[PDB]
């Protein structure tokens, strides 16, 4: 596969975990507390 | 310059899409039955827009640019 | 064993909250809403909204026969596995609303996602994937 100087494959790379990242990240929900009783 | 991005995943649903990549939903039928090369990576186009395809994670990256 | 109703209330009110990227100019609306919701009978346990009451009913359970008659026939269908427990993710197209339903694991409970249209499916199957992930707690709930 070619490589292009309007988007590298580093830079293109770079990108797809960039937005991977950020998506996972808020992706986390956080419990305000358990969720069952008793505990 | 960029002109718009699709992410898609392995059942070609969209992760997200910017620029002309919203207008261009229908291109992941196609794009989705490209094989990658080694390291992921690969590139076509339909017309005058040059799609960059990198794959990694079961995620497939397209960003239009000119050609 | 029980719920606590204030805690699950607010984890789902925490599962609204929209994508927003600067990588890419990209950006959800939050969540139309999110709730839990009885395998069994289609009830609903707990919500969260960001339309109105009525409404979160019917489509509850409408989604979970829809739901139960697929996970007994034998669209888009997610396995996946979260320490070893395995559940499924299921999308439903509900008018123009975007959907995606998963029993949590072992529970008779599904867990509930209702979007936007313009809400991406392949986003919203990775939102209720990780959302599952929060709810370990939940596994193995029966009624």
């Amino acid at each position: 596969s070619p490589d292009s100087a309007k988007i590298s494959k580093e830079q293109l790379k770079k990108l797809h975990s960039n937005i991977l990242n950020e998506i996972f990240s808020q992706s986390q929900v956080n419990k305000p507390g358990p969720l069952t009783v008793p505990f | 310059d960029i002109k718009g991005t699709i992410a898609f995943d392995t059942h070609g649903n969209v992760i997200e899409s910017t620029g002309v990549g919203s207008q261009r939903i229908e291109d992941i039928g196609d794009l989705s039955k490209v094989t990658l090369d080694a390291e992921g990576f690969a590139q076509v186009q339909g017309d005058s827009l040059l799609v960059h395809l990198y794959k990694r994670n079961d995620i497939t990256l397209a960003v239009y640019t000119s050609a | 064993v029980m719920l606590h109703s204030k805690n699950v209330k607010g984890f789902l009110e925490n599962t609204l909250k929209p994508y927003d990227l600067h990588s890419v100019d990209f950006k959800t609306s939050s969540l139309q809403s999110s709730m839990i919701i009885t395998a069994t009978n289609g009830g609903i346990l707990s919500y969260a909204t960001s339309n109105s009451v009525n409404n979160l009913k019917m489509m509850s359970l409408l989604i979970k026969d829809k739901w139960s008659e697929d996970e007994n026939d034998t669209n888009s269908c997610y396995p996946v596995e979260i320490d070893s427990f395995k559940t499924k993710i299921y999308t439903y197209e509900m008018e123009d609303l975007h959907t995606c339903v998963a029993q949590i694991p072992n529970s008779d409970l599904l867990l509930l996602f209702i979007a936007e249209g313009s809400f991406p499916y392949g986003l919203l199957v990775i939102k209720i994937e990780r959302a599952m992930r929060e709810l370990t707690d939940l596994f193995g709930y029966k009624l």
